[PDB]
RNA sequence: AGUAGAAACAAGGGCCUUUU
């Protein structure tokens, strides 16, 4: 208003002087963050004593005069110097009376994060003190609970197109396919009088888990760590139970398990594995508290260093750690080199199997359950291994497991009797290396174990050394023990280390890393388990358990959403040229026909043919229900009694209105569609009265060759814009763009994908 | 980040607020053109001046 | 993210990126134009669009990906299969319904520059598109189909934003075909310079970079230079149990005197039952001076020792009509102006004016800095720890909050110790003084920030409480602040400070004070003496008195880690117990070794703290950072442990160099020869 | 006078720069 023409004379002079006029001319606006610095820039050392300094001063405080003189607050209402014409004192006034807001209940979504740290805490049961010499390891956690966990990137888009919409940049790839949390957050915070960068702030640290490296003992869950302070110390311990928290373990557990079906699915495929596995991740979600999420954002996010997550992350190209598996084992290089070298391994007198083994000094850290360790190898030989672990069992298997790594002991040199060709290589047509043959005999039997630990020699526990001594049954002490084992007490703490290394994978899903080393294999994942997954969605053919009626149906339904695309002779198009009558004659709903139930098929198509024309000529209409009721328009309408529910011809129903399995929706979360338990994506294409708002269409636009004829409109008036017509639009900052409503999204990744195999010919 | 300059940012924002307000907001067509022509005369000058 | 490969998968698909990365490695360019290449190639598969020809047989036939020799090979054969004329240059695709080749470009600028020299190149030969990031598109035929547009400048819009976002949207990463020698621009001063710090045997750049990056390891002469080396060096080691430390050696002279501003054992102190109405510094001293017991007092004209009495004198009684007029302003007189030094500054003189007769009119010399003069051990420091270890008759001189709830044991444990550590430490005389520096300071710190220029009044007083009752107000003295104009940090404000006494003063103790014989006193009568000093003060000094109850942490610090520990090694809760029994040693008397429990050493602890902060100097500093040393040879002579050093002499002489007029150092350097002495008998290392 | 350190203050500009 009136400010805004007060913004406009301010512009006029400040472009009237030549300096002001000459910098803004120049370069970009990116500027701007650089001139943000050379103004306004004083610190001071001791800010404490300045306060204390300042606070006496006679008026310490600053106030907007607009601000007091709007309150009709006394100037002094009892010989007090609130202000001239501003002392501390004066909030006090304010605090115990004077305006007053009308709700202060947003507060409590603002700072999500710390009401749920209290509701957290306020569900502790407190057992009981005690005193003991606790055993801390030093590791990297988490310390904050956190859902859906996202990239800066993500979250710079998130504020954005929750604050600053006016402002928004181009539609990303994030915002289109997590619509339901924009559309949450946006709900919350708008058309509200707030603060705006607090909220991004706190939205900012809302999103961002607290990584740290910190001493820890016990469990390891966020809802411990971001109050471990008042847990126990290094001579205290303040027992509590807090199982039962913001439980965030199930669903990285279940993430793992579906990770390990895939990767087991997708090994039958000799030639093409990994384009299987590849295709498989794409095509599969899981549900997250309220929002669906799609398998490979979830995959790029996590940090489960585990060898099925990390061959996924390999498989789509997301870098991760410098950590390497054998098994359910861990193990981390500390120091050291080498380079392969091959040498045979009789199996049974005379068969020569091949084995490559490193030639150099290597230390490295190992992790088995409540088990650790430091081991070192050098040209096929354990040097040395001190273990810190607690449990006797834990540590005679990480012991065994290490010197598999190492491929030390006669064994390797000349193979047990019992294994056999059979077992060595080739379960599926592919060779398995001697180690992990051996992994499987030392688990088979708990026997082959102890002739493993027996071929590392045994001496007699010289004195003093007792203590420092393991037997075979993982003794703290005895009088003869293994060779060069060293035992102490204390877990060995984890190193680290902020690197990020690429790596690929074979084709028989060998995960290499610039170097030989093999980080990760199928070979080293539990053989096989049966799993009933909750609220997960394998839409893939070869990942699905229903009969081909429910499948059929479900491809219908997307056969009909393939419809709502931009362009004449489409839904959408049609409902804007109010012509309901040809969407009776579409293609989709005639191939929909055959399955709705001949019987009555008449007298559902004459209810939904009404509603389908109150819905379109009204301008009022339930674009879910349309879609929902469209199949049954095919055939003539007739008369007949109408009980409430349109059947098919297998015994499943849609009643018209209320969500059921077959057929479901939520305001909450518009853009998807459950069949019989499968998540349909709904493009973006146009708004309905529910789900209406800038976000609604904004996957009809694109982007397309500048001309400078079309018109300049507003965001809001692209509800407005004509099906292929173009507009020019200013975006996000400094941009001035142009949009054609055609969706022109074709898959990327395919066509990449193909054209990178026909080069290979 | 762009490539327009801060001026030129400046001023098709504040045309768009101005035609978002005129449509619906309470603003008259005069005070529309007002501060429109305002806006072109600041641009002449800017680009004018150096 | 650290590599290129990884901020070109943030939007790029990763085969696209090995198969640039595979482009460059085989040309042999820099890998910094693995984003560029990757663009080009996908722009090119996602123009194809899986796109047909009229047979229902692919249309374009991509030339690009492929390695350089087989791209002129499916050119030829294109070129000879459909009858076509070969081009001398390479192109990108081969569309076959118009059996012709297209090119594809993509320039930054929003210019026809590059389309006009790739026209130049190419002529019209064949199709060329000229596509730019801002939706700007140059051709010399007819347009491509929209779909394939409004995906390339969809693409385009992204990767432009995501460069945009990262600063890395510049001719560096994205240069035209010219501009692709990106180099440091050599200037010649530069050059001249580094071909000048090439050391000895090199005389230019070029040879040194020639014999390092071709160096080679030869492992005998190395060897042979480090024996060398280390013949002519003969390092001596010295394990301390044949060499043992000899006592350190302390300055002789006078005996150190008092420093403290505020006098502790001897100070005496008036006291008025408590009003909150009237609780500002001018109120209590008002209400104090209105009884009589101040006005009587009545300075004698000949102090029993010091200087500038009449000064003094001359002070008091202005004083005292200030507080009668109830305005603490005192006016600048010559008393005040001498005390206050309010003109003995040097005044500057310019140079410009200077010459050899100025020179000769006045002495112009050098100044010869006067380092400060060495003070013998002093004998009165034991008596005032003492003293300072005993009650005060009252008790919660200095402040305290209000402890909050409790929900687990663990805070339940937590303030019953905090509880017992704070009753046992209120009652003591060291926590008074906490309080008289607390709440004197604080007012000297608020008058300076108001008043300066003015050289205001200010109590010497303190708050507390009889013991179990009601409040007190005391009164141990008067202060003053000469003019506060403190422009800079750590400044400099002379102040002044008159404390009563009803003790004789030592010569060599009280050296500092100027006493005054003052009437006589009842507690029955007793004489008076009036103690002005004249100290100086900072800002920094001000807020770390004013801060420094700091040191109940250190304490409170002390005696858990000692509980805590004691109670793990048996898995119960021994905290009481230790505090009863426990038993410390704090000192020696008639050849023995005294002990008493630590919830009486927790008043030794204190007092040390306390000391820390009082006489905090760069002497003290140094002193206990380099008596650390002592302390670990200690602790392996007591394990068994055959320590060694190298030249302990040297050490010995640092510690000596850093003792000098601080009386605390001189203490505890002669504690710490008590110390290495009575532990001698039990253990070596050490000499007589 | 005093402070403290390995040099600085002991106001500077032309009349200005009270609640533990």
């Amino acid at each position: 208003m009136s400010l805004l023409l007060t913004i406009a004379k301010e512009y006029k002079r400040l472009c009237q002087d030549a300096k002001a006029a000459q910098m803004m001319t120049v370069g970009t606006v990116s500027n701007y963050t650089t001139f943000k610095k050379w103004t306004t820039s004083r610190k001071e050392k001791n800010p404490s004593l300045r306060m204390r300094w300042a606070m006496s001063s006679k008026f310490p405080i600053i106030a907007n005069k607009r601000m007091l003189e709007e309150a009709q607050i006394p100037k002094e209402h009892n010989n007090v110097a609130l202000w001239e014409d501003a002392s501390a004192s004066c909030i006090n006034y304010w605090n115990f009376c004077g305006p007053c807001v009308n709700n202060s209940e947003v507060i409590k979504e603002v700072y999500k994060s710390r009401f749920g740290r209290l509701e957290r805490r306020k569900e502790i049961m407190w057992k009981e003190l005690r005193f003991t010499l606790v055993d801390r390891q030093r590791r990297r956690v988490d310390t904050q609970p956190v859902e859906q966990r996202l990239r800066t990137g993500e979250i710079k888009d998130l504020q954005m197109w929750t604050l600053f919409e006016d402002e928004a940049p181009l539609a990303s790839k994030f915002i289109l396919d997590n619509y339901g949390l924009v559309k949450e957050m946006r709900s919350k915070f708008a058309n509200k009088p707030l603060n705006k960068e607090v909220v991004a702030h706190m939205l900012e640290k809302q999103f961002n888990p607290e990584s740290r490296f910190l001493p820890v003992f016990g469990a390891i869950r966020p809802e411990r760590m971001e109050l471990i302070h008042a847990l126990g110390g290094e001579t205290w311990i303040q027992e509590a139970n807090t199982a039962g928290i913001s439980n965030v373990d199930q669903r990285k557990n279940d993430i793992r398990a579906v990770c390990r079906k895939v990767c087991l699915a997708a090994n039958a495929s000799i030639m093409n594995a990994k384009s299987k596995l590849v295709e498989y991740i794409k095509s599969t979600s899981m549900r997250i508290g309220e929002t669906e999420r799609k398998l490979e954002e979830l995959i790029l996010e996590t940090d489960d260093v585990s060898p099925e997550v990390t061959l996924c992350k390999s498989a789509l190209g997301g870098q991760l750690g410098k950590t390497l598996s054998f098994g359910p084992m861990l193990l981390k290089k500390i120091s050291g080199s080498g380079v392969k070298v091959k040498d045979t391994v009789y199996i049974q007198g005379v068969r020569a199997v091949q084995f490559e083994y490193w030639s150099e000094q290597e230390e490295f850290y190992g992790e088995y359950k409540s088990a650790t360790a430091l081991f070192s190898r050098k040209e096929r030989s354990l040097e040395w291994i001190t273990i810190g672990g607690g449990i006797n069992e834990d540590r005679k298997r990480l012991l065994a497991m290490c010197m598999i790594f190492c491929r030390d002991g006669d064994y390797f040199k000349d193979a047990p009797a019992t294994i056999t060709m059979a077992d060595l290589s080739t379960k599926l047509g592919r060779e398995i290396p001697y180690q992990y043959v051996m992994m499987n005999w030392i688990q088979k039997s708990e026997d082959n174990l102890e002739a493993l630990l027996y071929s590392r020699g045994i001496v007699e526990t010289n004195p003093g050394k007792m203590g420092s001594s393991m037997g075979i049954d993982g003794s703290k002490r005895a009088i003869k023990s293994l060779r060069a084992v060293t035992i102490q007490s204390g877990k060995i703490d984890m190193p680290e280390s902020k690197e990020k290394i690429h790596l690929e994978l074979s084709d028989n899903l060998e995960a290499f890393d610039s170097s030989g080393r093999i980080v990760a294999t199928i070979l080293d994942l539990p053989s096989d388990k049966k799993v009933t997954f909750q609220d997960v969605s394998f839409q893939h053919p070869d990942l699905a358990v229903l009969r081909d009626e429910k499948t059929a149906i479900t491809k219908g339904y997307e056969a009909l959403i393939k419809r709502l695309g931009t362009g004449d002779n489409d839904i959408p198009s049609l409902i804007a040229k109010k012509d309901y009558l040809s969407l009776y004659n579409l293609p989709e709903v005639k191939l929909m026909a055959p399955l709705i139930r001949p019987n009555r098929k008449g007298v559902y198509s004459r209810v939904a043919r009404k509603l389908v024309s109150t819905q379109v000529t009204t301008g009022h209409y339930s674009l879910h229900e349309l879609i929902k009721v469209l199949p049954f328009t095919y055939f003539a309408p007739k008369q007949g009694m109408f009980e409430g529910r349109l059947f098919f011809s297998n015994d499943s129903f849609v009643e018209p209105g209320v969500n059921n399995n077959v057929f479901s929706w939520s305001k909450a979360d518009s853009s998807k569609i459950y069949c019989h338990g499968i998540a349909i994506r709904v493009p973006l294409v146009v708004g309905d009265e529910h789900m209406d708002t800038s976000l609604a269409l904004l996957e009809g636009f694109s982007v397309c060759e500048n001309d400078p004829r079309a018109p300049m409109v507003t965001r809001q008036d692209l509800i407005d814009v004509g099906f292929g017509q173009k507009v020019r639009l200013f975006v996000g900052q400094g941009s001035v763009r142009t949009f054609k409503r055609t969706a022109s999204q074709r898959a990327a990744s395919s066509d990449v994908n193909k054209n990178v195999k026909k080069i290979k010919m | 980040i762009g490539a327009m300059s801060i001026g030129e940012a400046i001023e098709e924002k504040l045309l768009e607020r101005a035609k978002m307000k005129r449509d619906i907001g309470a603003i008259e067509d005069s005070e529309y053109e007002e501060i429109k022509d305002i806006i072109r005369d600041a641009k002449k000058a800017r680009l004018e001046s150096r | 993210s650290k590599t290129f490969a990884e901020i070109a998968e943030a939007f790029l698909e990763p085969e696209a990126v090995r198969i640039a990365k595979e482009a460059v490695e085989e040309y042999g360019d820099h890998e910094r134009k693995i984003i560029q290449i990757g663009i080009h190639f996908q722009v090119c598969c996602m123009f194809c669009d899986e796109y047909l020809s009229t047979n229902g047989s692919d249309r374009f036939v991509l030339i690009e990906g492929r390695k350089r020799g087989t791209a002129v090979s499916l050119q030829n054969e294109l070129c000879k299969s459909y009858d076509l004329e070969p081009l001398p240059f390479l192109c990108d695709i081969f569309d076959r319904e118009e059996k012709q080749f297209v090119e594809i470009g993509i320039t930054r600028k929003a210019d026809d520059s590059y389309f006009q020299s790739k026209f130049g190149k190419l002529g019209n030969s064949c199709k060329i598109f000229v596509f730019s990031y801002d939706g700007r598109l140059d051709k010399n035929c007819e347009g491509p189909m929209e779909e394939q547009k409004l995906r390339i400048f969809s693409f385009l819009a992204t990767a432009a934003d995501f460069l945009r976002k990262e600063n890395m949207f510049n001719e560096i990463f994205l240069p035209d075909n010219e501009e692709t020698i990106i180099e440091m621009k050599k200037g010649k001063t530069f050059l001249e310079l580094r071909d000048e710090s090439v050391p000895l045997p090199f005389q230019t750049y070029e040879q040194m970079k020639d014999y390092c990056e071709k160096f080679k390891g030869n492992p005998r002469e190395l060897a042979s230079k480090v024996s060398q080396m280390q013949s002519n060096i003969k390092l001596p080691i010295k394990h301390y149990e044949q060499n043992k430390f000899r006592q350190i050696r302390l300055p002789k002279g006078p005996m150190a005197p008092y420093t403290h501003k505020f006098l502790m054992e001897e100070a005496w102190m008036f006291t008025k039952i408590s009003d909150p109405e009237r609780s500002r510094a001018g109120e209590i001293l008002i209400d104090f001076f209105k009884k009589g017991n101040l006005s009587a007092i009545r300075p004698k004209d000949k102090p029993l020792q010091g200087k500038y009495p009449i000064h003094y004198k001359n002070l008091w009684n202005q004083i005292k009509a200030a507080i009668a007029d109830r305005t603490m302003v005192i006016n600048e007189n010559d008393h005040s102006e001498f005390l206050g030094g309010i003109g003995r500054a040097s005044k500057k003189i310019p140079e410009i004016s200077l010459t050899q007769d100025v020179i000769t009119t006045e002495g112009l010399k050098q100044s010869e800095n006067k380092l400060p003069e060495p003070r013998s051990f002093p004998r009165w420091f034991n008596a005032e720890w003492m003293w300072a270890i005993k009650d005060s008759d009252l008790t919660g001189w200095v402040p305290m909050a209000e402890y909050p709830p409790a929900d687990n044991e663990l805070e339940d444990y937590a303030e019953h110790l905090n509880k017992t550590m704070e009753g046992v430490l209120q009652g003591t005389n060291c926590a008074r003084e906490m309080g008289k520096c607390i709440l004197t300071v604080g007012a000297l710190m608020t008058e300076c920030r108001l008043f300066p220029g003015k050289i205001k009044v200010v109590p010497i007083y303190a708050r507390s409480k009889e013991r179990k009752p009601s409040e007190m107000d005391c009164l141990f003295g008067i202060c003053v602040k000469s003019k506060s104009h403190l422009n800079k940090d750590d400044g400099m404000y002379t102040i002044i400070t008159f404390e009563f006494s009803i003790r004789e003063p030592n010569l060599e103790k009280h050296q500092k004070y100027t006493v005054f014989e003052a009437g006589h006193t009842t507690v029955r009568e007793v004489p008076l003496y009036l103690y002005c000093r004249t100290t100086a003060l900072s800002k920094i000094k001000n807020d770390w008195l004013s801060k420094a109850r700091r040191c109940f942490i250190t304490t409170m610090d002390t005696v858990e880690t000692i509980c805590l520990r004691e109670s793990a090694k048996a898995e119960e809760n021994l905290v009481e117990k230790t505090l009863n029994e426990k038993q410390m040693w704090i000192g020696k008397k008639n050849g023995e070794l005294i002990a008493q429990p630590l919830r009486e050493a927790l008043r030794v602890q204190l007092v040390q703290q306390f000391y820390f902060c009082i006489y905090n100097d760069s002497q003290l500093e140094g002193f206990c950072n380099e008596q650390k040393k002592i302390l670990m040879a200690l602790e392996g002579d007591k394990k068994n442990k055959s320590s060694f050093g190298f030249n302990p002499e040297g050490l010995l002489e640092k510690i000596e160099e850093c003792l000098i007029n601080n009386p605390m150092c001189l203490f505890m350097a002669q504690r710490l020869n008590e110390l290495v002495i009575e532990a001698s008998k039990r253990g070596a290392k050490f000499f007589k």
